[PDB]
């Protein structure tokens, strides 16, 4: 198998410096090959290397090129784009502004990109852009979508080097031979149902081939169509059952597999879980909840110990939402999972006229008392002065953290008022980061064992400009005597981590 | 009133307002503290 990242889904909005964005778009794309999600390349400046992304091939939703100022990009190795996720509901491929004068985004080097299983692409205003106004599109996109295309080629630097004249009909992707477009779908014969490796009917690629083959059969594909075997290219997995016809009767297969984005696994990896389709997602959101049967975690109907499941801010009913808000906060009513992530931010206190948001009533954040479960992360940026614990997750018991907050933070309690956390119930923290910073009256956070509730290992801590220990020791704010060395979320007995009530 | 903690400037060639944030503020209209 190859080496999986899941990517990014921030579009043109940029994380904290130059720095800071670089530092994330190298951490979350180092030796990627298959992106799981989108490829977004933003904000790129002047010197910056970004050789450590040749070594993506094949990205599931779309790729997001703009607001760079690199001269260079090496995509050179991705040979596929399925676009099942769109930008602005339209492109796969966006390679919006990248000038700063005319200087930027010179080299695009995609060198075997062949196929866009979906979507539509859009170049828009690119100065520096060299040898991609010379590219045929018809051999690489569908042509259910070449009515959207919006290629746009008006170059002010004027600096571009001719391809080279091995190059069919002078399409290259940059200077050089081994820069040559390579046709794949449009140099076929009338007998090629899909791709092919030259003119001749001999040449014709498997059906399940994308983007090229170097041989006859399903297992010469250069990248599956649809799922991916162990080495063989198929339009489906092997399903889970099968129906026997003698008994009339689904049977359990004993080769089955799910669907791990396009590959076929044998079990889904971790942070994962089976669906009731037999496709491996990141967690489960719809009506459903995670598992632990056969040994293995599933995607159970919400039934017992699940009473309501419920998005998180960010998607569903709640995406374009920033936080938790007066109008918000009614459709948390009595839900016990979070499908997603939460936000608390000071915006919603302080309202937004923007969205014509009204200041939060502090109490109807005793909506969120039924919580038990977060998929994604906790983020908590604001709370009411007034309050001094975290008291509307007093019953919340487990964060997955299967969605991290800029991929490392699964709790984040940032500059709060509080003076204890008191989080009583909560016992699981599966994998993310947790950060405690900037509360000045908040005192037992240091006192936590933190790897009691960690399930990864390599998770950190940052719980750092709180409140001192001393200072709380001198003011009798400590662990409650009947508490264990674990730590305290208070100064209660009901706050012991161990030995609590 | 967009950018909460950060100046505003428009793309006309995006046809979109992005925010500039200041000294410990992030996200698309400035609304997220900076996590260290
Ligand atoms: C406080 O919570 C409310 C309700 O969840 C948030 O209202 C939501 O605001 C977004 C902002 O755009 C609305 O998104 C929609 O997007 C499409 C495409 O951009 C646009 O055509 C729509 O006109 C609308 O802008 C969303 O519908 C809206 N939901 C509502 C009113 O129920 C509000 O944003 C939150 N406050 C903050 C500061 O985040
Ligand atoms: C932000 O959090 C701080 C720390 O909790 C809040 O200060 C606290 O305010 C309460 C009043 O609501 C103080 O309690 C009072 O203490 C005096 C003795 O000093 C007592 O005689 C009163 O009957 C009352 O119990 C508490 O001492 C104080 N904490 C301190 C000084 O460390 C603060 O109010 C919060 N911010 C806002 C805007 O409310
Ligand atoms: C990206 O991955 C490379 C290796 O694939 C990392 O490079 C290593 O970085 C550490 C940090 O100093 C060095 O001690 C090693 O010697 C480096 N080389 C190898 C082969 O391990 C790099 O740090 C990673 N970057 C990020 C941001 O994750």
């Amino acid at each position: 198998e190859k080496k999986v990242c899941q990517g990014t889904s921030n579009k043109l909005t940029q994380l904290g410096t130059f720095e800071d964005h670089f530092l994330s778009l190298q951490r979350m794309f180092n030796n990627c090959e298959v992106v799981l999600g989108n490829l977004e390349i933003t904000y790129v400046q002047r010197n910056y290397d970004l050789s450590f992304l040749k070594t993506i091939q094949e990205v599931a939703g779309y790729v997001l090129i703009a607001l760079n100022t690199v001269e260079r990009i090496p995509l050179e190795n991705l040979q596929i784009i399925r676009g099942n996720m769109y930008y602005e509901n339209s492109y796969a491929l966006a390679v919006l502004s990248n000038y700063d004068n005319k200087t930027g985004l010179k080299e695009l080097p995609m060198r075997n990109l062949q196929e866009i299983l979906h979507g539509a692409v859009r170049f828009s205003n690119n100065p520096a852009l060299c040898n991609v106004e010379s590219i045929q599109w018809r051999d690489i996109v569908s042509s259910d979508f070449l009515s959207n295309m919006s290629m746009d080629f008006q170059n002010h630097l004027g600096s571009c080097q001719k391809c080279d004249p091995s190059c069919p009909n002078g399409s290259c992707w940059g200077a050089g031979e081994e820069n040559c477009q390579k046709l794949t779908k449009i140099i076929c014969a009338q007998q090629c149902s899909g791709r092919c490796r030259g003119k001749s009917p001999s040449d014709c690629c498997h059906n399940q081939c994308a983007a090229g083959c170097t041989g006859p059969r399903e297992s010469d594909c250069l990248v599956c169509r649809k799922f991916r075997d162990e080495a063989t290219c198929k339009d489906t997995c092997p399903p889970l059952m099968l129906y026997n016809p003698t008994t009339y009767q689904m049977d359990v297969n004993p080769e089955g597999k799910y669907s791990f984005g396009a590959t076929c696994v044998k079990k889904c990896p971790r942070n994962y879980v089976v669906t009731d389709h037999g496709s491996c997602v990141r967690a489960c959101g719809a009506d459903s909840y995670e598992m632990e049967e056969d040994g293995v975690r599933k995607c159970k109907k919400c039934e017992g110990p699940c009473r309501k499941v419920c998005n998180g801010i960010g998607i569903g009913e709640f995406k374009d939402s920033l936080s938790i808000n007066a109008t918000n906060i009614k459709h948390f009513k009595n839900c016990t999972s979070i499908s997603g992530d939460l936000h608390i931010l000071p915006v919603a206190f302080r309202g937004d006229s923007f969205t014509h948001t009204p200041p939060l009533d502090p109490q109807e954040l005793d909506i969120l008392k039924t919580v038990k479960e977060i998929t994604g992360f906790l983020l908590i940026q604001a709370w009411p002065e007034n309050r001094t614990d975290l008291h509307a997750f007093e019953n919340l018991e487990i964060i997955r953290g299967r969605t991290k907050q800029h991929g490392q933070f699964s709790l984040a309690v940032v500059s709060l008022n509080i003076t204890s956390l008191g989080l009583r119930s909560l016992k699981e923290i599966s994998d993310g980061d947790v950060i405690i910073s900037g509360n000045k009256n908040l005192c037992y956070a240091n006192t936590i064992n933190w790897k009691k509730l960690f399930g990864t290992s390599g998770q950190k801590t940052k719980i750092i400009s709180n409140r001192g220990e001393n200072s709380c020791k001198a003011t009798g704010q400590v662990c409650h005597a009947l508490c264990s060395p674990e730590g305290c979320w208070g100064p209660e007995p009901r706050d012991c981590v161990s030995h609590h009530h | 009133s967009y950018c909460i903690n950060g100046a505003c400037a428009f793309h006309h060639e995006l046809e979109k307002a992005i925010c500039r944030c200041f000294t410990g503020y992030t996200g698309e209209r400035c609304e997220h503290l900076t996590l260290t």
